[PDB]
Formats: C-alpha cells, sequence, structure tokens
RNA sequence: UCCUCCUAAAGAGUAACGGAGGAGCACGAAGGUUGGCUAAUCCUGGUCGGACAUCAGGAGGUUAGUGCAAUGGCAUAAGCC
RNA sequence: CAAACUGCGAAUACCGGAGAAUGUUAUCACGGGAGACACACGGCGGGUGCUAACGUCCGUC
RNA sequence: UGCCUGGCGGCCGUAGCGCGGUGGUCCCACCUGACCCCAUGCCGAACUCAGAAGUGAAACGCCGUAGCGCCGAUGGUAGUGUGGGGUCUCCCCAUGCGAGAGUAGGGAACUGCCAGGCA
C-alpha cells in the first residue's frame, strides 16, 4: 500500500505518457513475485533446506511450500517424490513491503555491482533471473549465515512483451545495464 | 485454332471403359460450374496425336461435341503406369 | 484358449433386461440410454427394445442406445 | 479460463444426471447477477427461469447481487416451481461451490416446500 | 496350467511338432464416496549446470503415466492430492 | 516398404425389423433306433517354407 | 419483434488455427481488506463477502481475410462375388458392387428455449 500508492500517483503516469496508451489499465501490473531456492544439494544433507526455508519464511511474511521432483535422470541420481527446494509466492502487502525493503537498500550494496540485464527475458516481459550471495539481504545477519548461498528472483506481471519489461526498469530507474 | 473432334457418350461403367480400351478408345469428363458434369468418349490414335504437341500445358481446348463449341481446359490428366496409352482425361469449363 | 470377442448384438434387434450388447476386451463402445457398463468393459441392455448405434463426442467416440418398442 | 474450468466441472454431474432422466434445476451464479433455471430432463427446455436483473424480482432487493438476494431468488423459483408442478426436480449446482448464495438458496428452497 | 500378438482370408469361431512371450502375483491400501489438480519433449535465465538435480515463463495435448510380459482402452480420466 | 502400422478406405460375409414369391413345413423341439469317430482329389483366400514351387496345414465348396 | 449480450442442447475440424477491426446500451471480465460464508500442500492459488472508482484491456462475443487447415462430388483407377479361357507365379472375357487420393464445389457455419438491453 504504501509503495503502491506512490506506484500508481507516479510509475503509472509516465509509462502513459511515454506510451501514450489509451486505456486506463493498459499500463502493466504486477500479479506476484516468487523467491525460490534451487540449491540441488538438498540430496545430500536435508537440514540445509529446513534452516533455507525457515531463513526465507522469517525474512518474508508467510512460510514456502516445499518443491518435490519434477523428472528423473539416471545421470544425475534423483528419484521421484524427494523435496529439493522451495518457493515464496508474494503477493499483497507482503509483496509490497519485500519488494520495497529490497529496492531500498538490498540492490545497490552488491559486489561486483555490473547491472542488471534488461535483455534477459523469458519471452512476453517475465524477469526471472537468479542472485547469489544471500548475505546481501540485510535481514540475514552473521548470527544465522550456514554457507553461501543463492537464490532465484522472479518478478511476474500482467505484460506480454518485452518492450513492458523494459518500461517497468525505466520505471525502476535502472541503474545500469 | 486447334481442331477436337468428340463422340458423344451413352455407356458408363468399368466394363464400358474396357470395351472403349479393347475398341482403341477411352472416356473423358468435364465438370465445372453450375452445368451438369458430362462424359465424353473420344479415340486414342488422334487424341494422343493431339496431345503429342508442347503448348497443350497452355491451351484452350475447343471441344467440338454435338454441334456445339465448347471451350475447356484440362487440369488433370490420367494416364497408364508403364504402357503408353490413355484411359482417361479430365477437363474443366474454364 | 482363444478369447470370445465381437458384437454379440447389432443395431436395430429387440433385446432384454439384462442382455449384454457387445463384449469388448476395452471400450470401443459407450453406454447410452438404458444401457449399462459392467466392471468387464461389456455394455448390457437395462430394458427391453431395439438397439441403434451413433457416434459423436469430440472424439468422436462410439455410442450404443436402446430405444423401447 | 475460469468458465470453461466451472463448465467442465459441472459436466461430470451433467452427465451423470443424463441417464437418470429427470427435470433439474440449476443456478448461475455472479457477483453482478444470480441466473436460476429448472431445466426438462431433455436437456433443452426450462419450465421457470428467474434473473436478478429483473425488476420484477429485484424490486425489493437493495441489489441484484447479494445474500439477501440470492435466498429471495431461490424462494421465488421454489414457489414457481411447486405452483407449476415440477415433480421433485433434482438439483445441480452449476458446478459450484456450495458456501454461499448457493447454499442460501439452496435452504430457501428446501424451506419453501421442496423436497430435494 | 492360465493369459497376450499374427497366422485367422473387413460377422463370430477356425488347425500343424507354426511363427513370439509373461505368471503362480499382490491390498487392511494400491478399494469405495465427495471435493480439486492434470503428461513425456524442447527453448529462454540459472555458484553449483557436464546438454541430461530443481526452479519462473513459453510451446506440447497424451509418443508420458496407467504395478507385472503383452493386448484393448483411460483427459469426463481408469493418472495424482 | 510392413505379420505384434492406419489422418483413409472396397468386394464379400454375418445379425436383426418389414415384405410379394417359391422349396411336398422344405424349420424347430420331444422320446426310441441308429452309423462313423484313420477320408482322398480339384477350385477359391492365406500361413509355414528361401516372396525355390507343383512340399506342408487351414475355412468353404 | 430488427440488432447486441449470457445461459440451457445437438451438430464435433462447413463449428478448428493464424491476422486485422469493433464492444460497454444490457451481460461478462478486471478490485482491495478478509480477522467475518468459504480455505490454502505458503498465497484470497480457485471460490467467496461491496459493486462501479473507472475501463474493455489479459481474456471474452462479433465481422472481414479461403492464408493454414477441413469436408468433399460425377467420372476414372486399383479390387472383388459369379461361369469360362489363356503362354495358369498371373492376366482377360459378360455382369453386379465399387477404392483411396486428386479435381470441381462447399464453407469464416446452422438450429430450439430462456433472460436483459438498444427500438
Amino acid at each position: 500500500a504504501k509503495l503502491h500508492d506512490y506506484y500508481k500517483d507516479e510509475v503509472v503516469k509516465k509509462l502513459m505518457t511515454e506510451f501514450n496508451y489509451n486505456s486506463v489499465m493498459q499500463v502493466p501490473r504486477v500479479e506476484k513475485i516468487t523467491l525460490n531456492m534451487g540449491v540441488g544439494e538438498a540430496i545430500a544433507d536435508k537440514k540445509l533446506l529446513d534452516n533455507a526455508a525457515a531463513d526465507l519464511a522469517a525474512i518474508s511474511g508467510q512460510k514456502p511450500l516445499i518443491t518435490k521432483a519434477r523428472k528423473s535422470v539416471a545421470g544425475f541420481k534423483i528419484r521421484q517424490g524427494y523435496p529439493i527446494g522451495c518457493k515464496v509466492t508474494l503477493r499483497g502487502e507482503r509483496m509490497w513491503e519485500f519488494f520495497e525493503r529490497l529496492i531500498t537498500i538490498a540492490v545497490p550494496r552488491i559486489r561486483d555491482f555490473r547491472g542488471l540485464s534488461a535483455k534477459s527475458f523469458d519471452g512476453r516481459g517475465n524477469y526471472s533471473m537468479g542472485v547469489r550471495e544471500q548475505i546481501i539481504f540485510p535481514e540475514i545477519d552473521y548470527d544465522k549465515v550456514d554457507r553461501v548461498r543463492g537464490l532465484d528472483i522472479t518478478i511476474t506481471t500482467t505484460a506480454k512483451s518485452d518492450e513492458e519489461g523494459r518500461a517497468l526498469l525505466a520505471a525502476f530507474d535502472f541503474p545500469f545495464r | 485454332m486447334f481442331t477436337i473432334n468428340a463422340e458423344v457418350r451413352k455407356e458408363q461403367g468399368k466394363g464400358a471403359s474396357r470395351r472403349l480400351r479393347a475398341a482403341n478408345k477411352f472416356p473423358a469428363i468435364i465438370y465445372g460450374g453450375k452445368e451438369a458434369p458430362l462424359a465424353i468418349e473420344l479415340d486414342h490414335d488422334k487424341v494422343m496425336n493431339m496431345q503429342a504437341k508442347a503448348e497443350f500445358y497452355s491451351e484452350v481446348l475447343t471441344i467440338v461435341v454435338d454441334g456445339k463449341e465448347i471451350k475447356v481446359k484440362a487440369q488433370d490428366v490420367q494416364r497408364h503406369p508403364y504402357k503408353p496409352k490413355l484411359q482417361h482425361i479430365d477437363f474443366v469449363r474454364a | 484358449e482363444a478369447k470370445r470377442l465381437g458384437v454379440k448384438r447389432f443395431g436395430g434387434e429387440s433385446v432384454l433386461a439384462g442382455s449384454i450388447i457387445v463384449r469388448q476386451r476395452g471400450t470401443k463402445f459407450h453406454a447410452g440410454a438404458n444401457v449399462g457398463c459392467g466392471r468387464d468393459h461389456t455394455l448390457f441392455a437395462k430394458a427391453d427394445g431395439k438397439v441403434k448405434f451413433e457416434v459423436k463426442g469430440p472424439k468422436n467416440r462410439k455410442f450404443i442406445s436402446i430405444e423401447a418398442e | 479460463d475460469k468458465k470453461s474450468a466451472r463448465i467442465r466441472r459441472a459436466t461430470r454431474a451433467r452427465r451423470k444426471l443424463q441417464e437418470l432422466g429427470a427435470t433439474r434445476l440449476v443456478v448461475h451464479r455472479t457477483p453482478r447477477h444470480i441466473y436460476a433455471q429448472v431445466i426438462a430432463p431433455n436437456g433443452s427446455e426450462v419450465l421457470v427461469a428467474a434473473s436478478t436483473v429483473e425488476k420484477a424480482i429485484a424490486e425489493q432487493l437493495k441489489y441484484t447481487g447479494n445474500k439477501d438476494a440470492a435466498a429471495a431468488v431461490g424462494k421465488a423459483v421454489a414457489e414457481r416451481a411447486l405452483e407449476k408442478g415440477i415433480k421433485d426436480v433434482s438439483f445441480d449446482r452449476s458446478g459450484f461451490q456450495y458456501h454461499g448464495r448457493v447454499q442460501a438458496l439452496a435452504d430457501a428452497a428446501r424451506e419453501a416446500g421442496l423436497q430435494f
């Protein structure tokens, strides 16, 4: 709500001005945010998965659901039904506050900040990349760190093209490529 | 500019086709438009001589049947698998 | 042993209640009106009347219908 | 798509009722408006129908779509069915979830003097 | 001993010391009822990723799965909660 | 190109309802009396065999 | 009732797929909180409690496009029952039934009931 009001005040207006849209809701609208952890090392130890799920629940406003295996392959030695990871389906005030807290402090202070990529898209304007070094987030303190771990960050939007994603990045001011 | 001779058809069937082939003839049909399609019987040697020309692929055929001139075009032609004989031809009233 | 297969009763044939129409290994026909399907994928008549064959559905599947005389 | 999923969900009961060959009552639910009708066994005839959009039954309702409106529509449908002589129709809630306005209208129809 | 595909020639049945195979199982759930969901395969991004752990999106529409070897069928699912 | 291949698709065969016609009811059921229970050759559609057949076995006449 | 919209059936690629246009009069969809009706393998995920704050956009109805794709003749061809013949591995004679595919053509489908609105 706190960031949603400012979003509707300025981002919607600037996107409409730059894209000369006619429909009131032609501006892209955020659907949800997904925070998944596809480490793949859950086979060796199961406690790390629980610790990471607890950390995700603490940093977010909800407890992530566990995801089971999709397809078994003999090369990687993976069975069926064995839990591997979990994801957080951020929606509503929780997603708004989490995104605000991220974009406020967490994004600028990252080692080797080369800038986000504006071309890497799924194909319909959904930005689904991955970020390593989970220590960058403020909630993960040195008390609860276990190992250098990575995460996958995905933002879901009603948009169906990469131009809308570029417009959203421009609204987010897109520091550098 | 091309002369074509045609004969009326009064028989129908595989037996009729066999009779025509034995008598050194073969049938043909014309179809297209609102008019009902009709079958026309033609000889073998004269029709083969007519088809021997290289301009048949892009020429309008003037069928003379029952004292009437009809302009048609042969889109599809049926030929014997290996023997150099013709058993059936198709025409459209273009 | 050679398991019996085929259509016991075709269309337009009068049948009685409890009479099987076709005993099929799988499901090549589907029960319609007054037709029941057994546990062995066998269609049996649930009334008295004639049998009819019809094809319908998105996959053009066949159905068995019974009309009372 | 939501409408296609709802239709496919209701298709199970719709096909199951075909073998019975008995008249059924169905209700279409939407927050904007609610529709109701009683389908004949043939599946192409309706003995009676109503719509919340119509003021003839929406005149006493604060709006077309609400729990009280659904209850009133169900009561009216049940009364019209009883006066027409539906002869113990069945129930089919268009593949909905039986927890809200559909439950209220079903309860109203049952208390109106029905036995389904 | 039982069962599955041709032979067996568009009803059914139909044989040779003909051509080819699986079994002596199993359940107090792997059954029933009600409410819900819907595959193998590829691509996009991805410390770990070697193309082949899993993830978000797109195509695919049952070649997946449907316990045994096989056959007929199963999307309304007989597949899963 | 195909026997454990059909997005198509014959002839022919078989079932059931109605029907003029014919075959000494030629049809079916009941009870008694039976005979055989080692068929060969040819025609039609196939298998086995090496798409060597006039070798072999099937259903029908 | 002339037109538009939604539901209740058949028809199951003439109803399907690609592209463009149009739609808020009515209907439908987009919405936040959900501690309340309902509930989550987390999530209001689906459904549900207020309806227009506005819109017709993601989706959805309609029209055009015969582009992809589909149905599909007459005839012909392959084949086959009946009797015979030939140079009997197969073919032909008289007759009946008759393929597939392809061509012509078809078509952006149609039909019954209910409800609202535009007259």
